[PDB]
C-alpha cells in the first residue's frame, strides 16, 4: 500500500474531460474512513 | 462487534442516504460496461454501521489530521464498492481494500458518483458480473454499496483525462 503525497493526507482525481463526472478521492491508512451504511439495491433496466 | 441497524424508509435518515444514492447517478465511457445499464436503483435496505473499536479508530486519526491542517478535517461522505463490503464492515479498512493498479497510487478509492463505485462491486471493470448469472447488468441479484464518512485532510489535487 502506496504513500500520501509528501505533507498531504490524500489526493483528489478530478475528472478534466468529462465535465459531468464528480470527484474520485484515495486515502492510504485505513483509520481515515468509517463505513457507516450498507445499502442494499437492485439496478433498474431503463424503460 | 459490529451490529447493523436497519433503518425504516420513514426515517428521514433513510431517505437522505437514499437521495444521495439515486442523485449521483451518472452515465458512463463505457456505455454500461462494467456496472450495467441504468438510470436509477430500487434500494432495498439501508442499514447503519455501529462499531465502537473501529469508530475510536477513525475518530483518534481524524484528530491528528485536523491538528495538521487548520483544524479541518475535511470529512466527507463518499461510496465506496467491492466485493469485500462484509470484511470491511466487520474488520474495518485495510490494506486488503486498496487498489494496488489504481490512477492514483495504491490506497483505498472512493467516488462522489454512486455510480461509479458501482462499477467496482463485482471487481475491478465489474468482473464477470454477478455470481450468479455472470451478468455485469444483472437485473436480478442483489448489490452492496457502502456509504461512508471518510478524513481527507490537505489533499492532493491531481487533474484526470
Ligand atoms: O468504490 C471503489 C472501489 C474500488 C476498488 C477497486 C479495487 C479493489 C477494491 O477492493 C475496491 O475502486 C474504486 C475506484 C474508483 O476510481 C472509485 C471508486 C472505487
Ligand atoms: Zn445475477
Amino acid at each position: 500500500m502506496a504513500h500520501s503525497p509528501p505533507g498531504h493526507h490524500s489526493v483528489t482525481g478530478r475528472p478534466s474531460v468529462n465535465g459531468l463526472a464528480l470527484a474520485e478521492y484515495v486515502i492510504y491508512r485505513g483509520e481515515q474512513a468509517y463505513p457507516e451504511y450498507l445499502i442494499t439495491y437492485q439496478i433498474m433496466r431503463p424503460e | 462487534g459490529t451490529i447493523l441497524i436497519d433503518l425504516s424508509p420513514d426515517d428521514k435518515e433513510f431517505q437522505s442516504v437514499e437521495e444521495e444514492m439515486q442523485s449521483t447517478v451518472r452515465e458512463h465511457r463505457d456505455g454500461g460496461h462494467a456496472g450495467g445499464i441504468f438510470n436509477r436503483y430500487n434500494i432495498l435496505k439501508i442499514q447503519k454501521v455501529c462499531n465502537k473499536k473501529l469508530w475510536e479508530r477513525y475518530t483518534h486519526r481524524r484528530k491528528e489530521v485536523s491538528e495538521e491542517n487548520h483544524n479541518h478535517a475535511n470529512e466527507r461522505m463518499l461510496f465506496h464498492g467491492s466485493p469485500f463490503v462484509n470484511a470491511i464492515i466487520h474488520k474495518g479498512f485495510d490494506e486488503r481494500h486498496a487498489y494496488i493498479g489504481g490512477m492514483f497510487g495504491a490506497g483505498i478509492y472512493f467516488a462522489e458518483n454512486s455510480s461509479k463505485s458501482n462499477q467496482y462491486v463485482y471487481g475491478i471493470g465489474g468482473g464477470t458480473g454477478c455470481p450468479v448469472h455472470k451478468d455485469r447488468s444483472c437485473y436480478i441479484c442483489h448489490r452492496q454499496l457502502l456509504f461512508c464518512r471518510v478524513t481527507l485532510g490537505k489533499s492532493f489535487l491531481q487533474f484526470s483525462a
